[PDB]
């Protein structure tokens, strides 16, 4: 029981901190949505009534 | 690809046996380490000892949340270069004069006293003090306890020397001692602890001479004892197999052809006719009898990997089938078979005697959870006055070998039915015989047949003699806590009946070339690379609070590195190359939390963990030795306070009380030209943020210009280090007074001081003198040629 | 709707969505896809369309008139989104509860 | 949206879950285990749509 039991904590807790102190400065570009189109079709056989 | 880790085991084998004589449990003469100190005198009775930068590392905090993160890196680093320095070495030479017909044995360790004349400039009123100081530094004897109580207690004789330096030193010293003096013993306590653990009499340790048994030498930090291979239970079983594997190259099965002639004379039939068994077993192979081998011995070693038979046949039966039934129920004993499996084959032959029965019934009626009890009552049939069948069986092994080890042993069942004896032991009665003959949806078996089937499964008892010394060469090497381990990877207790069938007709045992040795020296390096993670983990990651086991998976990568990388270096390929071949079936997770309870049951963290915590205090103390100060104050007109003027003609110490403090730098280093002109108008202003500055000391005969406090380019920016000025007041020039003015004139408008600065005076020489301790080589000596057992006497 | 393989594939071997951009990206997207269609809708109540006055066909094509013309005057050309949206699958809708949407 | 913001799919090839299911299934050949044909007989084409 020292100083030294808790460098892995420490730094665990640095990682989280700077992920977080570097997400917050990160600048937001909204990219422009495109390539939507209807082509998501479903295929399969007719069934074609007999008579 | 599962043969890329074959010889990746072979490989660890074939290094294990290079010899790697690492020089461990043995010391070496060492010797203190000099510093520099650089003292003087100003005037009569006083000595000053300047305090001078000792080691120069650290970075400062770029974050400044904390203060105290600075003095740990400082103390880290330190003492990381500081132990590389005494790694196996305990301080034990001195520079003594001699002791000869004149006053006692006298030390001459600091700086020699002679180089203190032209130093400090003494007169004749106190050169003549300096005999007195050097002839009265004796040496004072004394004697010291160590070891724990789980070891001996033994004594050791210790010296204190007197020299002459600064306290920091002597307390450096001290810890140094401190640290580099843990877990030590001698060697009469480690004979009698090596002989108490060895409790055979066939072993017989090298006695120990009258000059070598105060003889002083290193220890383990704790011991491994049974404890510790306790808990590795829930993976043992795959370190068992690939213990097995890795050390059984051979097996003694007599060729197939033999005994088919056997057969074929033993046989009551007509050659022209045609009887199934003769024809059943002619098309057998016996190319994988090796690995049948080693499930058996695994099977043997562990009764819970029981060896489970998978039968290709569904729900009709096979002419072969019943021929291979028949030999595993003769051949194979009882006690290294599932339940499953002996229900099976006892109900494959309980099918053909019942008078009414059939195979699909029998298994349709009955379920696979409480097999056991028809397995026994299919045998209480088979074993009655109508019906006799021997089922094979074995027995336990007391047997072992003498060999150095520090775990104990246990039984293990024999994979063979060999009782010591040619004769083999059954569990019911050695009589073959049937009231009626054999049937089940044909495949017709005359009585005669069993009788013959019987006696040609016998061993041929001359190879009794090699079949043992395998089996005592494997009772006498596996620890004893690991037979009531689980199983983990199920396919290593699998195997299709025909292999099985082949390996009991046949008669193979397990066999091998490798000594007792070999097998004991990869156990102990699989104990070895357990613990040191564990000490590792004591030592770094061991902590209550703060992310236990309540963390997200995003931590888990940083808390695998640290492991992975103790796993990546030499002499740990065994349970590297265990842990990343069958990461499927145990998880890193499991693995991690069972060293940290291993970890967190019992285990010594490392003896630089306190030594660390004692000096981050030394550090927080002096300042100036390791060359960083905190709250620089800047200001115009100062105002020097006055005591310091007694040692110093010109100081940069003050004693303004500050006004408008600055949080910490790279603030002031861009807030506004004239702006902070009003901060140093209003009054003189600190800055909190530490510093990595050295001191210069310099007589009165030249200077250094720094100049670079303050540099002037559109804004009052400050330095990075922060170099002073000092100029020392010594004999020679102490009545006249200097002007001061080439101390501004190197300087700008706007000047940085100091608040804070620790010295040491001393009134008279006397105080000189310090301490420091040492072992004393002469009554008990650094030990050389560890313990060792007697063989090779010539 | 999905194939029984593909699904089974999917699961077989660990698999799961995966991006590259941050919260702060998607949230200035979606509000600049809120800010068009709002300014788009604001637009289009200055200038008048009765159901009375054309057919239930024809009020569509006078729709998507207007709606090209209030984007092209005032707007930079981006994308336009819902106009995207609308148009790809107005298919799938019959006329009078497209007209009503 | 989710098709605009998910641009891309992590998963495993084949090749490493045949060698897995391999080491862990350990079957004699040619003893009409169909699992393995099973396994051998699909693809990973079409894994951004699912």
């Amino acid at each position: 029981m020292a100083s030294t039991t808790r460098l892995v904590n420490d730094r665990k807790q640095l990682e989280q901190q700077v992920k977080d102190d570097a997400r917050i400065l990160a600048d937001a570009r909204g990219l422009n949505i495109t390539t939507v189109a209807n082509d998501s079709a479903t295929g399969g056989q007719a069934i074609r009534n007999v008579g | 690809l599962d043969n890329v880790i074959k010889q990746i085991e072979a490989l660890s084998v074939i290094v294990n046996r290079s010899e790697k004589a690492d020089d461990a449990q043995i010391l070496g003469p060492n010797t203190y380490k000099q510093l520099l100190e650089h003292l003087f005198s100003p005037e009569e009775n006083v000595y000053i000892l300047l305090p001078i930068q000792a080691y120069t590392g650290g970075v400062i905090d770029r974050r400044d949340a904390s203060f105290s993160n600075f003095a740990y890196s400082i103390a880290s680093k330190l003492m990381m270069e500081l132990s590389a320095a005494t790694h196996n070495k305990i301080f034990t030479d001195y520079t003594r004069i001699a002791a000869s017909a004149l006053g006692p044995e006298i030390s001459t360790e600091g700086m020699p006293l002679f180089s203190l004349i032209e130093s400090l400039e003494l007169t004749e009123a106190e050169t003549s003090r300096l005999p007195v100081i050097q002839d009265s530094m004796v040496i004072q004897k004394s004697t010291a306890t160590v070891g724990n109580a789980q070891q001996g207690i033994s004594t050791i004789n210790i010296k204190r020397v007197p020299f002459v330096g600064s306290a920091f030193q002597q307390v450096i010293d001290q810890l140094l001692w401190e640290y580099s003096t843990t877990s030590l013993t001698t060697k009469e306590q480690r004979r009698q602890r090596i002989t108490e653990m060895v409790n055979d009499r066939r072993i017989m340790i090298q006695k120990l001479t009258l000059a070598e048994k105060p003889q002083v030498m290193r220890h383990v930090t704790t011991e491994i004892n049974n404890d510790l291979f306790f808990k590795m239970s829930p993976v043992a079983q795959l370190y068992i197999y690939h213990l097995d594997r890795a050390f059984l190259d051979g097996v003694g099965f007599t060729p197939l052809a033999e005994k088919q002639q056997q057969l074929q004379l033993q046989l009551k039939t007509n050659i022209l006719t045609a009887n199934l068994i003769r024809s059943a077993i002619n098309g057998m192979n016996t190319e994988s009898n090796l690995e049948v081998a080693i499930k058996m011995m695994q099977a043997a070693q562990l009764h819970r990997a029981s060896i489970e038979i998978a039968f290709p046949m569904n729900v009709s039966l096979s002419p072969e089938i019943i021929v291979q039934c028949f030999i595993v129920w003769m051949s194979i004993p009882e006690q290294l078979l599932s339940d499953r499996s002996n229900f099976i084959i006892a109900a494959v032959i309980w099918a053909g005697f019942s008078a009414d029965d059939s195979y699909a019934d029998i298994m349709r009626r009955s379920a696979r959870a409480s097999d056991r009890q028809n397995y026994d009552i299919i045998k209480a049939a088979l074993s009655s006055r109508k019906f006799k069948l021997p089922r094979a069986s074995t027995t336990l092994f007391d047997e072992n070998e003498p060999v150095v080890r520090r775990y104990q042993i246990g039984r293990v069942y024999a994979p063979f039915p060999v009782d010591r004896y040619g004769s083999p032991v059954y569990s019911n009665c050695t009589k073959v015989e049937l009231a009626s003959d054999y049937n089940a949806e044909g495949f017709t078996i005359r009585k005669d047949d069993f009788r013959a089937l019987q006696a040609v499964l016998r061993i041929d008892e001359d190879r009794a003699a090699d079949m043992f010394t395998t089996l005592r060469i494997m009772i006498s090497s596996i620890p004893a806590v690991w037979y009531d381990a689980e199983v983990v990877h199920y396919p290593h207790t699998a195997v299709e009946l025909e292999q099985l069938a082949a390996y009991g007709l046949t008669g193979a045992y397990p066999r091998t070339n490798h000594s007792v040795d070999t097998i004991v020296k990869t156990v102990n390096n699989i104990s070895a690379t357990y613990s040191t993670i564990a000490q590792m983990l004591s030592t770094i990651d061991l902590d209550p609070t703060r992310y236990g086991t309540s963390e997200s998976i995003d931590k888990f990568k940083i808390a695998w590195e640290n492991v992975e990388s103790v796993l990546n270096m030499e002499g740990n390929d065994f349970v590297k190359t265990i842990m990343y071949a069958y990461e499927d079936n145990f998880p890193k997770k499991d693995f991690y939390m069972m060293l940290k309870q291993i970890a967190s049951d019992g285990q010594g963290a490392h003896p630089i963990a306190a030594a660390i915590d004692q000096l981050r205090t030394i550090v927080y103390r002096e300042p100036e030795r390791f060359g960083y100060i905190d709250s620089v104050i800047l200001t115009h007109n100062p105002d020097v306070d006055t005591a310091y003027n007694r040692f110093f003609h010109l100081h940069p110490i003050v004693t303004n009380q500050p006004s408008n403090t600055i949080k910490n730098a790279q603030l002031w280093n861009e807030m506004r030209l004239e702006q902070q002109v009003e901060h140093i108008k209003a009054g003189p202003v600190r800055i909190i943020g530490p510093f990595h500055v050295t001191y210069n000391y310099l007589s009165e005969e030249e200077d250094m210009p720094a100049t670079s406090h303050i540099i002037m380019k559109d804004n009052m920016i400050l330095n990075d280090h922060l170099t002073f000025n000092f100029v020392k007041r010594e004999r020679r020039n102490n009545k006249k007074r200097v002007s001061s003015f080439r101390y501004k004139a190197v300087e700008m408008y706007v000047a940085v001081r100091i608040s804070r600065f620790q010295l040491e005076v001393l009134r008279d020489l006397h105080d000189l003198v310090r301490s420091r301790t040492y072992l004393d080589v002469s009554k008990s000596p650094l030990a050389t040629t560890p313990i060792r057992v007697v063989e090779y006497v010539r």
